[PDB]
C-alpha cells in the first residue's frame, strides 16, 4: 500500500518512494559546495575500499558545458546518466542561441527532467543529489538538486553521510565572513570540512578531490585543482585535524 | 474579381461583386462572394474560387472553436495569423487572394493576404484582377476619417469602376458595413447596375417539337407496401 | 525595399521604408516593417514579405519563452534564432533581416542575416535590394560614435538616395530609436527630405 | 512505455459493467439540472455552486453552447464536463461543418457524442466520464427534441427529466405538472419550481442559471437584413430577468 | 481496496487518489494572498528561509508565465517548476498561432484540462501544486484564477492559499461586504500592497519582514516583482497610516 | 404600446400630485382599454400577434387595483375581474390570478367581500384549469374563514383537501394546510389534534425547501 | 508498476472459457427481450426496451432498431451503449461492399465480420468485449432470407426462430411449440407479440414499450421493404392481436 509505485499518494500528503530516494544519497559520498563571491568551490570525498584503486582516476566530477561544474553523490550509475542528459541540453542551447547555457537555465532544465520520472510507473527515479554551479553574467550561482526535483539558492550546501558535519562548519564560516569570501581562499576551506566530514567515515580512508569555477583565477571556466595548490590544501586540512 | 476594403476611424467596409467567372465563361450571374470565417469576420475572395472557398471553410471551423472557448467576440488577427501559416507551407500553390476585414475591441482592422502568405495592412486595400481600376477612383476621393455613409458610397463606386474596366467584375455590388460595438450590417444588392435588356419575343414551342424516343416512369418517392 | 541600421553613441537607430512591391503594382505603401520581438530589440524586414514575417513570428514565440524562464535575451541571442531558421530554409526562403537592439549588457548592436543564414556583426548594416546602391555612400560618410541628431540625419540621407534610385523603396521613412532615454518613433514625410 | 491499453472498464462477477455504474453514482453526487420539453421550445436550468464566496459565478459556465440552435447542460463532475464539451464541439465541426456544412440535426449530434462516451469504456489508460448531459435542441426536421446522454454511452429522448442528486424526486414532481401541450413561459415556471426543491442553499436568480432553446432571436446572430437566415434559438437569460421569473413561479 | 491507489472510481464515485493531491500543499507552510486592486492585482506570499545556508534571493515561489501574467504557487517545489514549464510553453504557443498573448482565462482552462488528463491515466501522479494566476487583462480587467489538482478552476474576486488560509479568507470576505464591490478602491497600487499586508498580518497573527514576504504586482500590460528593499519601504508605511 | 403606458402614467400623477377624484375617470377608461387588449380589438392594440400586450394588460389592471383606495367602485370592480380572466383564453392565467385575489384580501372590505371573491375563483379553477391552482385557492379561502373567526367553515373545507389529495400528490402545498389546520383546532379549543397535526407540519417541513414565511408560521 | 494493476482479465479459465465472455452473457440477460422469427414471406424483429420510465419518451425512440442497410436491420438485446460502435461499423462494411462490387452485402458476410471484431477483443490488446447480442434480419440472393444470432464471444448460429435478452428459456420453448414453417408475416406478427407478453418485465406489454419492425416481400416485384412502424401503428396492431 502506497509503497508500490510513485503515482500512489498517501492521505498523509506524502510520497514515500520519492522520499526514500533521498536516503540513497544519504549512503553516498560526502560532497560540499561553497558559494563564493567570484565563483564556487566543490569538493568531494572519494572513499578508498582497497589500495588496488588508482586515485584521481574514478571521476565523479564531470564538466557540463565549458563552465558548469557537476559533482554528484548517491547511486553512481544513475548520476552519470543524469549528467549524460545534461550535456545534450548544453549543446542544444548553444546550437539555437549560439551562446553557452546560463547557470540558472541549466538548473531549471534538470529540475524538469527529475520531475518526469516520479510521474510515471514506467520509468524509475534517480538516486543522486547533484551539486553544480558556476559563473555567468548574473553572477556566481550554487545549486543542489534532490532526487525529488527540488532546488534552491544555497549559500553553502552539502550531502552525503557527513552532510551534518559539513553544514555545521559552513554556518560558522558565514560568521567568519558575513560578506562572503574569495574563491581562492575557499579551496583551503573545502578540504577542511571534508576532513571534518570524514569523522563520520572514520572506519574507512579517503582521497580528497577539489574542483573550482572562479572568475578571479580561471577566467570563469570550470577546471580541476591539482599539483602544488592541491597539496597545499591537503597539508592544511591534515594539520588542523591532528 | 474585385474586392475593396476601406478602413476608417469608426469601422470598416468590405464590398464585392457577384459575377462568378470561370475563365472567360461566366459561371454565375449571381453568387455571394462575401464569405464568413466568423459572424463578425467577413472576407471576400478572388483569384481562383475553389481555393478561397476551401480555406475559409477550413479556418472558419478553427476560429469558431476559438470563439466558443473564449465565449466572446473573435479577434480579426487570429484569422489572419492562421491563414498565413497555412498558406506558407504550400508556398502559395493554394491561390487565395483574400481581403480580410473585421472589427474587434482592439479597433478597426483591414488586412490583405496573398497566396504565398504575405500580409499587408492599410487604411485601404484592394485585391483581385480589378484591383487596379478600383485603386484610382478611391485615391482621389479618399480622406482620413470618413463617415460611414460616405464610405459606403466610395466603396460601391470603386467596384463600379471594376465593372467598367475589368472583366471579372460585374453584376451586383454588395456591401457589408462592420462598425465597432454593433452588429455587422449586410447590405445585399446595394447597387444593381445592370439588367438583362428585354428581348423582343418569347421562345415557346408546342410539344414534341423535340422528338422523343421512348419514356419510362421512375419513382423515388419511397418504397412500397404491397 | 531597403533597410538599414546604424549604431551611435547612446544606442542604435533602425531605419526602413514602408513601400512594399510585388511586381509593378505596389501592394501597400504604409505598411511598417519595423517589428517588435522584444521591448528593446526590434528588427527590420526586407525582401519577400511572407518569408520575413513568418520567421519573425517564430522568433517572437521563442523569445517570449526565453524571457519567462531564463531572463531577457541579448541582441546576440536574438540574432541566432533568425539565423538558424534561415539556415534550415536556405534553399527555399530568401529573407533579409537586420536584428538590432539596445542592451545594457552590450550597448547598441547590429547583426545582419543573409538569405542563407549567417550572422555578422557590423557597426552599420544595410540590406535589401535598394540599399546596395547606397552602399558606397554609407561607408564614405560614416562616422563612429555620432550624436543622436547626426544619426537621425544620416539615416534620412541614406534612404533619400535609396528612394532616389529604387522604385521599390518609397513612402515614408520610419525610424525607431533604442536608448536609455526611451524609444522614439520618428517619421519623415517625402517633402521633408526632398528639400534636401 | 505504454502498457496501459487494457480497458479499465470490466464486468462484475454478478453481471453489470461496474465502472459505468460507479460513474453513474458521481451524477448523484453532482448538482441538479433539469430539462422540460415544451411543444414550442425547450428549457434547461441548473444551479451554480462554488467552493468560495469570492468566486465569480459570472465566468462560470454550466450551460454551454454547442451550435446556435443546440444547448447542453450537465449533472456530475465539473472537470469531466469541461473537457467533454470541447470534444462535442470538435466532432460536430469536423464531421458536419467540413463535410455536411450546416448545423447538424439534434438527433445526429446526440448519437455522435455518445460514441465518445463509448470510446472511453474501450481502451486502456482511460476510464469513462462521470456526468450525464441533457442536450436540448431544435432541428427543422424532427422538431423540438430533448435528449439525455448516459455515462454508459447511450441516449434517450425524454418528455421531461432531471439529472443530479435530486433526480428521483424531480421526476415525481414533473409527473403532475406535466401535460402534452405546454407553453414556453409555463415551462420556465415548472422548471425553476422543480429545481427549487433540489437545491438546499438559497435560491436566487443570480445563482441560478437559466437558458431557453425557445424563440429565435435574430440580433444575436451578428447580422440582420436576411430573414430566411436566423440567429440563435438558444438564448441565455440574464440575471435580472431571472429575478422577474422567481416571482412568476 | 485498489481504487484509492490509481485513479478509478469507488462505489461512491469518488477518486481518493486525487483528493490526496490537495493534502500535500500544507507541507511547505507557504501562504499566499491575492487581491484585485483598482488598477492592479497584488499577490503577497510567504518566503521560508530556515537557514543562513540558504540564500534568500533565490527562494522564489513566483514564476512569470507571460509578460503580463504572474503565477504564485503553493505546495511542493518540484511540481511547481513542472507546472510552470507546461504553462509557459502553452502561453508562447497561443501567441504564435493566434497573434496575441494568451488570455489568463484561457490559460487557467488549459491547465485544468491537463490536470484532468493526469488523473485520467492510471499510472500518472496528479501535480499536487495549487496554482494562482494573477493578471490585469484588457478584456477581463483585473483577474485572479486559481487552478487546482483535480482540474477544476473558477474565477476569483480574491483568494488565499496555505494551511492557514481560512483565517485569511474570513478577513477578505468581510472587507468586501463593507465595501460592496469586488475590488479594493484606492488609487496608488502601492497602498493596495500596504493594505494586503495588513490583512495578512491579522490573519496569520505574525508580522512579516522583507525576507518573509515576496511581492508580485501586475499593472496594465505588465508584471514585475518587488525587491526586498521595496518591501521594507512598505513596512514603514504601515506606520504612516 | 404607447397608449396603455401613457394612460397608466396619467392616472398615477393625478393621484399623488393633483387630486384623487380626477384619477377616477382615467381608471374607468383604463379598465375598458384593458378589455380591448384582452379581446384583441386591433391585434391587442399592437397589431397582429398579441405580442407584448398579452402580459401587460392584466398586469397593469392589478397595478391599478392595489394602488389605490377602498372604494365601493373597487369592491364592484373585482366580481367581474374574474370574467376578464377567462376572456383571454390563454394558459398564463394561473400565475396572475393568485395575486389578483390577494390584492383584494389586503384592502379592508369586511366579512363577506373577500371570501365571495375567492370562492368564485375556485369555480373557474375546476372548469378546465390546473389541479395545482384549485388547491392554492382553497388554501386561500381556508385562511379567510379563520380570519373572520369561523372555525366550522374552515375545518370542513380543509378536510376534503388533505384526505383525498394523496392520489394527486407531489406538492409542497400540504405543509401549508397542516399548519393552518393546527390553528383552526386551537381556536375550537381542542389541543389534542392541534398538537398531532403540528408535529406533522414540522416533520413535513423538516425537508429543506421551505420559505421564510413558512417557518415563521 | 503496470503489471501491478492488472490481474489478467482476458485469459482462458481452466475450462477453456473466457472470464469476460461468461460474465457478458449474464449482463445481456439483464437487458430486455428481443425476438426474431422468420416467415416464408419475411422476417419479424420485435424488441422490448430495457428502460421504461416516468416520462421517458418512447414514441420516437429508435434505440433498439437500426437499419444497417436497406435490406438488413437488427434488433438489439444487451447494452444499447455497447451496441452503438458495432452498429456503425456494420453500416460502413455494408456500404463498402456496395461501393466496390455494385451489389448489396450478403447477410453471412456482414455478421461474420462483426463476430470477428468481438473475437479480436479477447485475442489482442487486453480489451474487453462488448456485452451485446444481436438478432439479424437480412435478405440476400443466395440463401434468401437469413436469420442469425450472435453472442459476445464472436460466433454465429442460424435459427428459424430465436430469442435473446431477458427470459430466453421461457420464450424459446413457447416458440418451438407454436411455430410452423408455413407461417406468414401475419401469423408471425401475432406470434411474436404473444411471446413477448410472457416475458414482459412489467405486468403488461404496452404499445410504447414495443418496438416492432418487419421486412416484407409483399412490396412489388419481390423487393423487400423494411418498415419500422409508427407508434400509432404499433398501438394499432397490438389491439388487433388482443393483448390490450
Amino acid at each position: 500500500g502506497y509503497d508500490l509505485s510513485n503515482s500512489v499518494f498517501s492521505p498523509d500528503g506524502r510520497n514515500f518512494q520519492v522520499e526514500y530516494a533521498v536516503k540513497a544519497v544519504e549512503n553516498g559520498t560526502t560532497s560540499i559546495g561553497i558559494k563564493c563571491n567570484d565563483g564556487v568551490v566543490f569538493a568531494v570525498e572519494k572513499l578508498i575500499t582497497s589500495k588496488l584503486l588508482v586515485p584521481q582516476k574514478n571521476v565523479k566530477i564531470q564538466v557540463v558545458d565549458r563552465h558548469i561544474g557537476c559533482v554528484y553523490s548517491g547511486l553512481i550509475p544513475d548520476g552519470r546518466h543524469l549528467v549524460n542528459r545534461g550535456r545534450e541540453e548544453a549543446a542544444s542551447f548553444k546550437k539555437l542561441y549560439k551562446t553557452p547555457i546560463p547557470i540558472p537555465a541549466f538548473a531549471d532544465r534538470l529540475g524538469q527532467y527529475v520531475q518526469a520520472h516520479t510521474l510515471y510507473n514506467s520509468v524509475r527515479p534517480f538516486g543522486v543529489s547533484t551539486i553544480f554551479g558556476g559563473v555567468d553574467k548574473n553572477g556566481a550561482h550554487l545549486y543542489m538538486l534532490e532526487p525529488s526535483g527540488s532546488y534552491w539558492g544555497y549559500k553553502g550546501a552539502a550531502t552525503g553521510k557527513g552532510r551534518q558535519s559539513a553544514k555545521a562548519e559552513l554556518e560558522k564560516l558565514v560568521d567568519h565572513h558575513p560578506e562572503g569570501l574569495s574563491a581562492r581562499e575557499a579551496v583551503k576551506q573545502a578540504a577542511k570540512i571534508i576532513y571534518l566530514a570524514h569523522e563520520d567515515n572514520k572506519e574507512k580512508d579517503f582521497e580528497l578531490e577539489i574542483s573550482w569555477c572562479s572568475l578571479s583565477e580561471t577566467n570563469g571556466l570550470h577546471k580541476f585543482v591539482k599539483g602544488d595548490l592541491l597539496q597545499e590544501a591537503i597539508d592544511f586540512a591534515q594539520k588542523e585535524i591532528n | 474579381t474585385t474586392i475593396v476594403g476601406v478602413k476608417f476611424n469608426n469601422g470598416v467596409v468590405i464590398a464585392a461583386d457577384t459575377r462568378s467567372t470561370q475563365g472567360p465563361i461566366v459561371a454565375d450571374k449571381n453568387c455571394a462572394k462575401l464569405h464568413r470565417i466568423s459572424p463578425k469576420i467577413w472576407c471576400a475572395g478572388a483569384g481562383t474560387a475553389a481555393d478561397t472557398e476551401a480555406v475559409t471553410q477550413l479556418i472558419g471551423s478553427n476560429i469558431e472553436l476559438h470563439s466558443l472557448y473564449t465565449s466572446r467576440e473573435p479577434r480579426v488577427v487570429s484569422a489572419l495569423q492562421m491563414l498565413k501559416q497555412h498558406l506558407f507551407k504550400y508556398q502559395g500553390h493554394i491561390g487565395a487572394y483574400l481581403i480580410v476585414a473585421g472589427v474587434d475591441p482592439t479597433g478597426s482592422h483591414l488586412f490583405s493576404i496573398h497566396a504565398h502568405g504575405s500580409t499587408d495592412v492599410g487604411y485601404y486595400l484592394s485585391l483581385g484582377s480589378g484591383s487596379l481600376a478600383a485603386m484610382a477612383v478611391l485615391e482621389s476621393h479618399w480622406k482620413q476619417d470618413l463617415t460611414k455613409e460616405e464610405a459606403i458610397k466610395l466603396a460601391s463606386d470603386a467596384i463600379q469602376a471594376g465593372i467598367w474596366n475589368d472583366l471579372g467584375s460585374g453584376s451586383n455590388v454588395d456591401v457589408c458595413v462592420m462598425e465597432i460595438g454593433k452588429d455587422a450590417e449586410y447590405l445585399r444588392n446595394y447597387l444593381t447596375p445592370n439588367v438583362r435588356e428585354e428581348k423582343q419575343k418569347s421562345y415557346k414551342f408546342p410539344r414534341g417539337t423535340t422528338a422523343v424516343l421512348k419514356e419510362s416512369i421512375v419513382n423515388i418517392c419511397d418504397i412500397q407496401e404491397e | 525595399t531597403s533597410i538599414m541600421a546604424v549604431t551611435f553613441k547612446d544606442g542604435v537607430i533602425l531605419g526602413a521604408d514602408s513601400r512594399t512591391t510585388t511586381g509593378a503594382y505596389i501592394a501597400n505603401r504604409v505598411t511598417d516593417k519595423l517589428t517588435r520581438v522584444h521591448d528593446k530589440i526590434w528588427c527590420c524586414r526586407s525582401g519577400s514579405a511572407a518569408d520575413t514575417q513568418a520567421i519573425a513570428d517564430i522568433v517572437q514565440y521563442h523569445l517570449e519563452l526565453y524571457t519567462s524562464q531564463y531572463g531577457t535575451p541579448s541582441t546576440e541571442t536574438a540574432a541566432s534564432v533568425f539565423k538558424e531558421l534561415c539556415y534550415e530554409n536556405k534553399d527555399n526562403l530568401t529573407a533579409g533581416i537586420i536584428v538590432a537592439g539596445y542592451d545594457d549588457k552590450n550597448k547598441g548592436e547590429v547583426y545582419t542575416i543573409p538569405l542563407g543564414g549567417s550572422v555578422h556583426k557590423l557597426p552599420y548594416a544595410i540590406a535589401g535590394s535598394g540599399s546596395t546602391f547606397i552602399y558606397g555612400y554609407c561607408d564614405k560618410n560614416f562616422r563612429e560614435n555620432m550624436s543622436k541628431e547626426e544619426t537621425v540625419d544620416f539615416i534620412k540621407h541614406s534612404l533619400s538616395q535609396a528612394i532616389k534610385w529604387d522604385g521599390s523603396s518609397g513612402g515614408v521613412i520610419r525610424m525607431v530609436v533604442l536608448t536609455a532615454a526611451g524609444v522614439e518613433r520618428l517619421i519623415f514625410y517625402p517633402d521633408e527630405y526632398e528639400q534636401l | 512505455t505504454d502498457r496501459y491499453s487494457f480497458s479499465l472498464t470490466t464486468f462484475s462477477p454478478s453481471g453489470k459493467l461496474g465502472q459505468i455504474d460507479y460513474a453513474l453514482t458521481a451524477v448523484k453526487q453532482g448538482v441538479t439540472s433539469l430539462g422540460i420539453k415544451a411543444t414550442n421550445g425547450v428549457v434547461i436550468a441548473t444551479e451554480k455552486k462554488s467552493s468560495s464566496p469570492l468566486a465569480m459565478s459570472e465566468t462560470l459556465s454550466k450551460v454551454s453552447l454547442l451550435t446556435p440552435d443546440i444547448g447542453a447542460v450537465y449533472s456530475g463532475m465539473g472537470p469531466d464536463y469541461r473537457v467533454l464539451v470541447d470534444k462535442s464541439r470538435k466532432v460536430a465541426h469536423t464531421s458536419y461543418k467540413r463535410i455536411y456544412g450546416e448545423y447538424p440535426p439534434t438527433k445526429l449530434l446526440v448519437s455522435e457524442v455518445a460514441k465518445i462516451m463509448q470510446e472511453a469504456t474501450q481502451s486502456g489508460g482511460v476510464r469513462p466520464f462521470g456526468v450525464s448531459l441533457l442536450i436540448a435542441g431544435h432541428d427543422e426536421f424532427n422538431g423540438f427534441s430533448l435528449y439525455q446522454v448516459d455515462p454508459s454511452g447511450s441516449y434517450f429522448p425524454w418528455k421531461a427529466t432531471a439529472i443530479g442528486k435530486g433526480s428521483v424526486a424531480a421526476k415525481t414532481f414533473l409527473e403532475k405538472r406535466w401535460n402534452d401541450e405546454l407553453e414556453l413561459e409555463d415551462a420556465i415556471h415548472i422548471a425553476l419550481l422543480t429545481l427549487k426543491e433540489s437545491v438546499e442553499g438559497e435560491f436566487n436568480g443570480d445563482t441560478i442559471e437559466l437558458a431557453i432553446i425557445g424563440d429565435e432571436n435574430p440580433d444575436l446572430l451578428g447580422y440582420t437584413g436576411i430573414p430566411t437566415d436566423k440567429g440563435p434559438r438558444f438564448r441565455k437569460l440574464t440575471s435580472q430577468e431571472i429575478n422577474d421569473r422567481l416571482e412568476a413561479l | 481496496g485498489y481504487d484509492r491507489h490509481i485513479t478509478i472510481f469507488s462505489p461512491e464515485g469518488r477518486l481518493y487518489q486525487v483528493e490526496y493531491a490537495f493534502k500535500a500543499t500544507n507541507q511547505t507552510n507557504i501562504n499566499s494572498l491575492a487581491v484585485r486592486g483598482k488598477d492592479c492585482t497584488v499577490v503577497i506570499s510567504q518566503k521560508k528561509v530556515p537557514d543562513k545556508l540558504l540564500d534568500p534571493t533565490t527562494v522564489s515561489y513566483i514564476f512569470c508565465i507571460s509578460r503580463t501574467i504572474g503565477m504564485v504557487v503553493n505546495g511542493p517545489i518540484p511540481d511547481a517548476r513542472n507546472a510552470a514549464l507546461r504553462a509557459k510553453a502553452e502561453a508562447a504557443e497561443f501567441r504564435y498561432k493566434y497573434g496575441y498573448d494568451m488570455p489568463c482565462d484561457v490559460l487557467a482552462k488549459r491547465m485544468a484540462n491537463l490536470s484532468q488528463i493526469y488523473t485520467q491515466r492510471a499510472y500518472m501522479r496528479p501535480l499536487g501544486v495549487i496554482l494562482t494566476f494573477v493578471s490585469v487583462d484588457e478584456e477581463l480587467g483585473p483577474s485572479i484564477y486559481k487552478t487546482d489538482p483535480a482540474g477544476y478552476y473558477v474565477g476569483y474576486k480574491a483568494t488565499a492559499t496555505g494551511p492557514k488560509q481560512q483565517e485569511i479568507t474570513t478577513n477578505l470576505e468581510n472587507h468586501f461586504k463593507k465595501s460592496k464591490i469586488d475590488h479594493i478602491n484606492e488609487e496608488s497600487w502601492e497602498k493596495v500592497v500596504e493594505f494586503a499586508i495588513t490583512h495578512m498580518i491579522d490573519a496569520l497573527g505574525t508580522e512579516f519582514s522583507k525576507n518573509d514576504l515576496e511581492v508580485g504586482v501586475a499593472t496594465k500590460d505588465k508584471f514585475f516583482t518587488l525587491s526586498a528593499e521595496n518591501i521594507e519601504e512598505r513596512l514603514v508605511a504601515i506606520a504612516e497610516q | 404600446m404607447s397608449l396603455p403606458g401613457s394612460k397608466l402614467e396619467e392616472a398615477r400623477r393625478l393621484v399623488n400630485e393633483k387630486q384623487y377624484n380626477e384619477a377616477e375617470q382615467v381608471y374607468l377608461s383604463l379598465l375598458d382599454k384593458d378589455s380591448s387588449q384582452s379581446s384583441a380589438a386591433a391585434g391587442a392594440s399592437v397589431d397582429d400577434k398579441r405580442r407584448n400586450e398579452q402580459e401587460t394588460s392584466i398586469l397593469e389592471l392589478g397595478q391599478l387595483y392595489v394602488t389605490m383606495g377602498a372604494k365601493d367602485k373597487l369592491r364592484e370592480f373585482i366580481p367581474h375581474s374574474t370574467e376578464y380572466m377567462m376572456q383571454f383564453a390563454k394558459s398564463k392565467t394561473v400565475k396572475v390570478l393568485k395575486t389578483l385575489i390577494e390584492k383584494f384580501e389586503q384592502v379592508p372590505d369586511s366579512l363577506d367581500d373577500q371570501i365571495f371573491v375567492c370562492e368564485k375563483s375556485i369555480e373557474f379553477a375546476k372548469r378546465e384549469k390546473r389541479v395545482f391552482l384549485k388547491h392554492s385557492l382553497s388554501i386561500k379561502l381556508a385562511t379567510l374563514h379563520y380570519q373572520k373567526k369561523q372555525y366550522k367553515d374552515s375545518l370542513a373545507l380543509i378536510n376534503d383537501l388533505l384526505r383525498e389529495f394523496k392520489k394527486l400528490d407531489d406538492k409542497p402545498s400540504l405543509v401549508d394546510v397542516h399548519l393552518l389546520e393546527s390553528k383552526v383546532y386551537h381556536k375550537l379549543r381542542n389541543l389534542a389534534k392541534s398538537k398531532a397535526s403540528l408535529t406533522a407540519a414540522r416533520t413535513a417541513a423538516n425537508s429543506i425547501y421551505c420559505p421564510t414565511q413558512t417557518v415563521a408560521e | 508498476g503496470s503489471r501491478r494493476y492488472d490481474s489478467r482479465t482476458t485469459i482462458f479459465s481452466p475450462e477453456g472459457r473466457l472470464y469476460q465472455v461468461e460474465y457478458a452473457l449474464e449482463s445481456i440477460s439483464h437487458a430486455g427481450t428481443a425476438i426474431g422469427i422468420m416467415a416464408s414471406d419475411g422476417i419479424v424483429l420485435a424488441a422490448e426496451r430495457k428502460v421504461t420510465s416516468t416520462l421517458l419518451e418512447q414514441d420516437t425512440s429508435t434505440e433498439k432498431l437500426y437499419k444497417l442497410n436497406d435490406k438488413i436491420a437488427v434488433a438489439v438485446a444487451g447494452l444499447t451503449a455497447d451496441a452503438e460502435i458495432l452498429i456503425n461499423t456494420a453500416r460502413i462494411h455494408a456500404q463498402n461492399y456496395l461501393k466496390t462490387y455494385n451489389e448489396d452485402i450478403p447477410v453471412e458476410i456482414l455478421v461474420r465480420r462483426l463476430s470477428d471484431i468481438k473475437q479480436g477483443y479477447t485475442q489482442h490488446g487486453g480489451l474487453r468485449p462488448f456485452g451485446v447480442s444481436f438478432i439479424y434480419a437480412g435478405y440476400d440472393d443466395r440463401y434468401g432470407y437469413q436469420l442469425y444470432t450472435s453472442n459476445p464471444s464472436g460466433n454465429y448460429t442460424g435459427w428459424k426462430a430465436i430469442s435473446v435478452g431477458a427470459n430466453t428459456s421461457a420464450a424459446q420453448t413457447l416458440l418451438q411449440m407454436d411455430y410452423k414453417d408455413d407461417m406468414k408475416v401475419d401469423d408471425a406478427i401475432e406470434l411474436a407479440l404473444k411471446t413477448l407478453s410472457k416475458t414482459t418485465d412489467s405486468s403488461a406489454l404496452t404499445y410504447d414499450r414495443l418496438e416492432f419492425a418487419t421486412i416484407r416481400k409483399g412490396a412489388n416485384d419481390g423487393e423487400v421493404y423494411q418498415k419500422i412502424f409508427k407508434p400509432q401503428e404499433i398501438k394499432d396492431i397490438l389491439v388487433k392481436t388482443g393483448i390490450t
